[PDB]
RNA sequence: CGGAGAGGUA
DNA sequence: GCGGGCTATGGCGGCGAATACCCTC
DNA sequence: GAGGGTATTCGCCGCCTACCTCTCCTAGCCCGC
């Protein structure tokens, strides 16, 4: 009946569940920590191959120094090889490295040995290859003291493709097809609207196939030995008008090297050398393994090899001639059968996945590609018998690949941290675009789809609202990465229409060859459905009824296609598509409250998304706890030894909130290994908790929560229950200057030490100060040519709070300071934001709103106890939008507050058969969950509803329909119906009215352009567009529209008139000339036109 | 017609530029590929922020320092040639590049 | 089209997509039968010229005029023949 | 209080699709950080209050005022432009009650 | 020519005026808001103005 | 002939010589309109216009000094087209041949540039403006306001 | 574009299972990219016009 | 406050 | 030996103009 | 082989508005101190 059984110590939340789930749900960062150590060849994924992969376990770098090594001369009386890359320990910790700005990383080691072709000398050293960025345990990386996320592109994997069209003018099904390399040259082969099947190489002309065809060495003899039953095929050579293997291949220089002397030799070269030496063309493995999978090729040789063939390259054309006919299977010589078909180009088999590992290899690639030509260039310009590897090796190009993927990569993002969930969700994203993809304006509509082969590795609901919709996506939450690329979901095997055990991971190109079932569906535990009939993706996930002997697979669960956040929402299948994805999109803005508190009508996806999300602390092993404090705990391990755990109290996060650890255990518990020993920002328990519950009221209220308007209480601001902290970062430092030296002190020319109260003897300001918007932070001083000139940290407009830390780097102290600089002071403020008229709140359903107005707790509605409501919901909004879930959630969220108790005195209700035990009975502010597609139904929550405790008194204050009788506080009188009441779960998110507020009047103005600046952090001022000039224009308003697109933004003169002419009591100006007139005159005039005005 | 402008604007003509016009339009010419000067932080000479071509950098100054007041207004400087006039003139001149 | 796509071809006079041929000159026409292709001329009742169309697909139908059209049927000067949309330059 | 007093001002919501997404008011302070919008203007601006924003301008010489004041003052808007139909009739919450 | 050239196509509009030498009488509303004067319409007809 | 004979006659009826076409002058633009600015520390980052002058003002010179000093026609030939091709790129980078392309491999910014496109001179400053005397904020309900 | 011949047999009211949930994002999110597309769409228009 | 890139709200 | 400056093959539709393929003299 | 009439392919042009936050702008090498 609980929900999490395994974590040692969590909280009872009893669970409405009726299905038992086979598998638990697997490590939620295991992509991002199994991908790198994967790159970086640790003993753990050693072990982790060798049961699998033990035939040929190989690192990224391994694999990179093999495939670059032996490097040779022409004349081949050198080599240079590299082998065992190797690691040593990270020069700091990660802490250590975040707080001083070093990227957290290790010095990597190759031996290099040189070997002359003529003497037999050999020389060998260990060569220093530089600092390699490291992953935290959390699957981040630190970058210049800033934690970055290397998310996952989705792309089209390597190979062959054939399409179909249909042709306008004839109506004839045109083919083609392409062989796709990677880093290697396009090869394709169409099938025009005249039945003459061609090439075209490149880009070039198109050339017929029985141009290259002979240019490979073949003949009339075997061209129609092999090719020929297409009456194509052979009408190609009849048509073709040339003939000759040396007068094929010079055809082929003539639309190859274009002004060159056509030789054959030089044809050959420059064909046999385009497409099959080794460096110029590379399938890769996976490339090759599709190649082989779709041509049929080979179904055995392990794949040693990433060039193309001949066999494949008449295969492909063999292939294509069967295709256009009508033929449906072809096996060619040596080969396995398999059929002839267009690709998908959409499919999850036909579109795989570049990690972080991957990502980075091709990068130290590219790198090692410049090192190993300049290695070369020196190779042959120094003289003999003083060559060494460290003489010859440069890193130079490989470090600056790795600082301008990891700083300048549209793959390596900043990290979010509004909260642990958002954290979380950033790290298992996948993107489409990026340097490889699609584009964000030149795709289309199919690529921002629902695709079929999603089922259970992309979440079909969580996507971006705006240009980004269904570019980015989300790893659904049982769902791994096989070696090449290839996201597989587990399957649970169902053997003579058994559903048994030894769940099986498939592959979308393996899962389309078989029939799966729905995991809702009803087993009696004994292998076999009690209903005749269930819904199974047939082919092309396509739902149907089908025989129940024809089923393979299962799913393991009824909650495997949706991610971490969109698990998060109970009663998902009770709303809207549109609405889920708003809520499931909101739920990662919520700020951290003050205080926190787990919700009543939780779903179960709260304990296991905030361990892995690792902002809880968890206990490293099991033990006695000795002395906790808010600072520290101390567990006394059980061999005499004793880990002490620190907990961060109010550190800042990447977004401004406020991240503080709390223990959460006594002095006298025993701990278990695994075990939640701390809390974090958004959790209370070990579970996560985003919001509050408050008292709603479904009811229109004098049109104060009129079009999605929200009514707020006063309690929630006297009793701080959406209470919040933030905290900014002002930093300033004291350069060298051309002037020269600069300080930082108490001496500021021309203020009284009235205003330096708060300021210290260095120039920094007092930890526990209170600060206004201008206010000295750091007082200093720089000559500009005294000519000592005032440039004092000020707090910027609108900002106030408390001094709580002071961080100053100083270079007395050998700090890593940037280059020319001498200090780096820097200053936190914090303040507390209570709920004010204008933030935005929300709930699980994307029910969204901003805070008309915030009631007397007078005149609110009352129960009939004398209890008013917190927050009051109008009614027009809900049954349009599709999301009743809310209702469904309120009742029960009143049902868990009441508490309640099952009458099964004469057998249990017909209504509770099915209702586990534990849940016929609960005490008041129980806690319970219902899954996200398998929880409380509505019989339920009406039998419930039916059975609820007294308050104090006998009284029940909420009948069976989920309705009580209200009180108008503002006249007393009753009101004549009576409303929905109960509980909710509210969430505060990250758009508070104190950001979003801005006026001007006057002040910094453009240069070039002499208008107003744009932003609000430099005052600036809001742009009136062309639209708005259309409706000025509408209105018939000269004279509104004249002055302010002349004397408001760029009349220089007339913006000094018009500000004289208001303080004093004159009358406006007339407006003169723009300034962005002169400016396109003079351009003109630039661009050799003449241009006058003539009077 | 109206040099700067000024209103009471009737036309605005448009048409190709012969070399005369060009060669007219420009207060110099730029023959040395040189922007700025980092030492001094100055534009240099016969380059393309040149301020006897496009006008004083400072208003009221001249490069030689010879003259830094209103009272010498309108003269030419005799030891570098930069005019002294208002720092907003580097708006308006141009050069040509022969 | 029929949607915003129509109204940018309407407001930009381009041709439309499925031209249906208008006819120029009222008389009877000799419709004839084919796969791929339909030929409509225009016998006019002064019988000056015959005007004729014969590339017109059988994918589109014949537009219902006053019964659909049909052979040996007098047509009006403006009068659509075939169904779709008419091109705004030759009206 | 008494400076702003007669004196009208031009709210805008982007996008301004229509003449009507431009229309003048009169100012009267309030207590908080937000503007309200009075619940009659909503459908000429096609606006709502789940986090829409809106901007504020200011008519200062003589002319710009008595434009505001006559041609674009709110309550001389109520039918549409573009058909003839009111604007300013009630919805949702007053239709009902 | 000032009104053509801020629509669309800017540089074949400017290069075949400058051929053809064409001279812009300024009455619009575009080129009249652009150059800063009064539009001729509503309220800046001569009548009212 | 038509097409012909409507460029003929364009520069036939005005006082407009063809001879405007080939260029013995280049104009250059004021410097405050493109100016060059220090980042964090006075480090100067050029503009795209400065480096397309100052590649044209180096081939000009060096092609002259190729010439004062007498050279084979090969040489002074191929330096000819070069500055050819940067004056080109200089009004118009990218209509011709590759780019010229600045650091990181994009395309710089021409003075054509300054006038085409949504972002150009026209629909970004002459047609829109930013005001001054206004400010922006969060809407909410008042049912107690007047029309 | 074409129907799903299943079809959806459940009201939000009862809940949806799993595979009509799937089989409804797909209108769901074509919807929203047609939104997105159509505003594009509209300004260029009423610019021209 | 000039440019490039990333994320987001209506 | 280290620092600073100088140089060197995943949009798509519309449209027009610069150019393949075939009968005629 | 030129003429006149068709096809054919390539290049250019266009693709809503307003606002908020965050990180980074070359590499090699030759001369100078
Ligand atoms: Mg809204
Ligand atoms: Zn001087």
């Amino acid at each position: 009946s609980s929900s999490n059984n395994s974590v040692p110590g969590a909280p009872n939340r009893v669970s409405f569940a009726k299905l038992r789930e086979p598998l638990e749900v697997p490590g939620l960062l295991d992509v991002q920590t199994d991908s790198f150590e994967w790159l970086i060849g640790s003993p753990r994924w050693r072990e982790s191959a060798a049961e699998r992969g033990d035939v040929n376990p190989v690192g990224g770098l391994e694999e990179v120094l093999y495939e670059l090594s032996p490097i040779e001369d022409f004349s081949g009386s050198m080599s240079l090889s590299f082998s065992d890359p190797r690691f040593d320990d990270v020069k700091a910790p990660v802490d250590e490295c975040k707080d001083k700005d070093m990227t957290y990383a290790a010095p990597l080691f190759v031996t290099a040995e040189f070997i002359n072709n003529n003497t037999g000398e050999i020389k060998s050293q260990t060569v220093f290859m530089g600092d390699f960025p490291m992953m935290t345990e959390k699957g981040t990386f630190i970058i210049n003291g800033t934690e970055r996320v290397v998310v996952s592109q989705l792309v089209r994997s390597p190979g062959v493709y054939f399409d179909e069209t249909i042709d306008k003018s004839t109506d004839k099904t045109l083919h083609s097809v392409k062989v796709i390399p990677s880093r290697g040259a396009w090869l394709e082969f169409d099938v025009d609207k005249r039945d003459t099947v061609g090439v075209r190489i490149d880009r070039k002309r198109r050339q017929p196939v029985t141009v290259l065809l002979k240019a490979l060495g073949w003949t009339s003899e075997q061209i129609v030995e092999r090719f020929g039953f297409s009456e194509i095929m052979r009408s190609t050579l009849e048509k073709d008008n040339t003939v000759g293997t040396d007068e094929a291949l010079l055809d082929i220089y003539r639309k190859l090297r274009p002004g060159e002397p056509p030789t054959k030799e030089s044809a050959q070269t420059l064909l046999e050398n385009l497409f099959f030496k080794e460096k110029r063309y590379d399938l890769a493995r996976v490339g090759r393994y599709k190649v082989n999978k779709k041509l049929g090729l080979h179904v055995g040789e392990p794949i040693t090899s990433s060039t193309l063939t001949e066999e494949d390259v008449v295969a492909t054309i063999e292939y294509l001639v069967r295709l256009h006919e009508g033929q449906t299977t072809m096996t060619v010589p040596g080969g396995v059968e398999v059929p002839v078909e267009t690709d998908d180009i959409d499919h999850f088999g036909n579109r795989r996945l570049r990690t972080v590992g991957e990502l980075i290899q091709n990068q130290i690639r590219v790198g090692m590609s410049r090192m190993e030509r300049v290695v070369r260039e020196r190779m042959t310009t120094q003289d003999v018998e003083a060559i060494t590897p460290q003489t010859l090796i440069n890193i130079r190009p490989v470090v600056a690949a790795i600082k301008e993927f990891f700083g300048t990569s549209q793959l390596s993002q900043f990290m979010d941290q509004n909260n642990p969930l958002s954290g979380l969700t950033h790290k298992r994203r996948l993107s489409a675009l990026g340097p490889g993809g699609l584009s964000r304006e030149r795709a289309g509509l199919e690529v921002r789809d629902v695709h079929p082969s999603h089922y259970g590795r992309m979440c079909p609901i969580e996507t971006p609202e705006g240009p980004n919709i269904g570019l980015i996506g989300s790893l659904s939450v049982y769902a791994r990465v096989n070696p090449f690329g290839f996201i597989e979901t587990p399957y649970r095997k169902v053997v003579d229409g058994v559903v048994s055990d030894e769940i099986v991971y498939l592959t979308a190109d393996e899962e389309d060859r078989h029939v799966v079932a729905q995991a809702n569906s009803p087993i009696d535990a004994d292998g076999r459905f009690v209903e005749p009939r269930v819904l199974v993706r047939r082919k092309a996930g396509e739902v149907e009824y089908v025989p129940s002997s024809e089923v393979d697979y299962m799913d393991v669960s009824p909650r495997q296609m949706v991610s971490v956040a969109t698990a998060m929402i109970p009663f998902l299948e009770h709303d809207d598509a549109n609405r889920a994805l708003m809520g499931a999109n909101m739920q990662r803005q919520a700020v951290p409250l003050v205080r926190s508190e787990a919700p009543l009508v939780g779903t179960g996806m709260e304990l296991r998304a905030a361990i892995d999300a690792g902002d809880v602390v968890v206990a490293e092993e099991s033990g006695v706890i000795e002395e906790v404090s808010a600072d520290y705990i101390t567990v006394m391990h059980d061999n005499g030894t004793r880990r002490t755990y620190r907990m961060r109290k109010f550190a800042r996060s990447n977004h401004g909130t406020c991240a503080n650890q709390c223990p959460i255990v006594d002095a006298g518990d025993r701990v278990e290994a695994g075990q939640v020993i701390a809390d974090g920002p958004c959790t209370d328990d070990g579970e996560m908790a985003l919001g509050k519950n408050l008292l709603v009221a479904i009811m229109p209220w004098e049109g104060h929560n009129y079009e999605d308007a929200i009514i707020l209480s006063n309690r929630l601001v006297e009793e701080d229950v959406l209470t919040s902290i933030h905290i900014e970062e002002h930093e300033i430092d004291a350069r060298d200057t051309k002037l020269g030296a600069e300080e930082i002190t108490r001496d500021i020319p021309n203020i009284s030490d009235e205003v330096l109260a708060d300021l210290d003897e260095r120039g920094i300001v007092r930890i526990g100060a209170e600060v206004r918007d201008g206010d000295i932070l750091v007082g200093k001083v720089t000559p500009k040519g005294r000519e000592v000139r005032d440039t004092s940290l000020k707090v910027p407009h609108g900002e106030s709070g408390k001094v709580i830390g002071i961080r100053v780097f100083s270079r007395e102290d050998e700090d890593e300071l940037p280059a020319g600089v001498n200090e780096l002071v820097r200053v936190y403020v914090a303040q507390k934001r209570k709920i004010s008229d204008g933030d935005k709140l929300a709930g699980r359903h994307g029910n969204k709103g901003v805070i008309g107005k915030i009631l007397p707790v007078e005149d609110m509605p009352f129960l009939a106890d004398g209890t008013p409501v917190d927050i009051i919901l109008n009614t027009h909004g809900v049954p349009r939008r599709m999301n009743i879930g809310q209702i469904l959630e309120t009742h029960l969220g009143w049902c868990a507050h009441s508490g309640w108790k099952v009458d099964a005195a004469k057998g249990v209700p017909d209504w509770a058969a099915r209702l586990p035990d534990e849940l016929l009975e609960a005490q008041p502010n129980a806690i319970v969950s219902t899954p996200v597609f398998d929880g409380a139904q509505e019989a339920e929550l009406q039998g419930l509803l039916s059975c609820t405790l007294p308050n104090r008194d006998g009284d029940v204050l909420v009948d069976a329909d989920g309705k009580a009788m209200l009180f108008d506080g503002r006249s007393g009188e009753p009101f004549p119906y009576p409303v929905t009441v109960g509980y909710m779960y509210i969430m505060k998110l990250h758009h508070l009215v104190d950001d979003k507020i801005h006026a001007r009047s006057t002040g910094p103005y453009s240069m070039i352009t002499q208008q107003p600046l744009g932003g609000k952090a430099q005052f600036g001022g809001q742009r009136f567009g062309e639209m708005e000039c259309w409706a000025m224009q509408a209105y018939g308003a000269a004279y509104t529209l004249q002055e302010l697109l002349t004397i408001k933004s760029d009349d220089t003169v007339g913006r000094v008139k018009v500000y004289e002419a208001i303080v004093k009591g004159e009358n406006i100006p007339e407006p003169g000339i723009p300034e962005s007139f002169k400016v396109l005159l003079k351009e003109l005039q630039s661009l050799c036109l003449n241009v006058e005005v003539l009077s | 017609g109206a040099m700067l402008d000024v209103n009471f604007f009737d036309e605005l003509r448009i048409g190709l530029a012969t070399a005369e016009d060009i060669r007219q339009w420009s207060y110099g010419e730029v023959k040395k590929p040189e922007t700025i000067n980092y030492r001094t932080l100055k534009p240099e000479k016969d380059g393309l922020f040149c301020e006897k071509i496009f006008g004083p950098t400072r208003d009221w100054e001249c490069y030689c320092g010879k003259y830094k007041r209103v009272r010498f207004k309108g003269i030419i400087c005799e030891r570098c040639g930069v005019e002294v006039t208002r720092a907003k003139v580097r708006r308006e001149r141009m050069g040509h590049i022969e | 089209t029929g949607g915003l796509p129509r109204v940018q071809e309407l407001f930009e006079a381009r041709v439309p997509r499925g031209k249906a041929p208008i006819a120029d000159v009222t008389g009877r026409v000799r419709l004839e039968d084919g796969e791929r292709f339909y030929k409509i001329t225009i016998v006019p009742d002064d019988g000056g010229e015959e005007v004729v169309y014969d590339k017109i697909s059988k994918r589109q139908r014949l537009r219902v005029f006053k019964r659909v059209l049909s052979d040996g049927d007098h047509v009006e000067v403006g009068q659509q023949l075939m169904e779709g949309s008419a091109d705004p330059h030759e009206v | 209080e008494e400076v702003i007093a007669e004196h009208p001002v031009l709210l805008n919501r982007a996008p301004t699709l229509h003449r009507l997404g431009i229309q003048a008011f009169e100012p009267m302070l309030v207590e908080g950080k937000a503007i309200q919008l009075h619940p009659l203007v909503c459908e000429a601006f096609n606006a709502d209050f789940d986090g829409d924003q809106m901007a504020v301008h200011l008519p200062l010489s003589a002319e710009a005022q008595a434009e505001a004041r006559i041609l674009m003052l709110s309550s001389n808007n109520i039918l549409s432009p573009a058909s003839g139909r009111p604007l300013a009739m009630p919805r949702l919450d007053m239709v009902t009650g | 020519w000032l009104s053509a050239a801020s629509f669309q196509e800017t540089t074949r509009v400017l290069t075949d005026a400058a051929i053809n030498c064409r001279s812009d009488k300024l009455n619009g509303l575009k080129e009249n808001v652009i150059i800063g004067k009064l539009i001729p319409a509503g309220t800046g007809i001569n009548r009212y103005r | 002939a038509l097409k012909r004979l409507k460029v003929v006659a364009a520069f036939q009826q005005s006082g407009n010589s063809p001879m405007g076409m080939v260029l013995d002058a280049v104009p250059v633009i004021p410097p405050e309109l493109r100016p060059m600015v220090q980042l964090d520390g006075g480090r100067f980052a050029t503009s795209d216009l400065n480096d397309l002058y100052r590649r044209v003002i180096n081939r000009n010179n060096r092609l002259k000094r190729l010439i004062d000093l007498g050279a084979p026609e090969i040489i002074v030939n191929n330096e000819k087209r070069m500055l050819q091709e940067s004056v080109d790129a200089l009004f118009d980078n990218g209509r011709r041949g590759r780019p010229v392309t600045g650091p990181g491999n994009r395309p710089l910014k021409s003075l054509s540039d300054l006038l085409k496109g949504k972002q150009g001179r026209f629909r970004q400053n002459l047609l829109g403006k930013r005001v001054d005397y206004s400010g922006r904020s969060v809407i909410v309900v008042g049912p107690q306001l007047k029309l | 574009g074409e129907f799903i011949p299943r079809p959806v047999k459940s009201s939000f009211r009862e809940g949806l299972t799993v595979l009509e949930y799937f089989i409804n994002t797909h209108g769901a999110r074509k919807g929203l990219a047609d939104t997105a597309l159509r505003t594009a769409d509209s300004g260029y228009l009423t610019r021209r016009l």
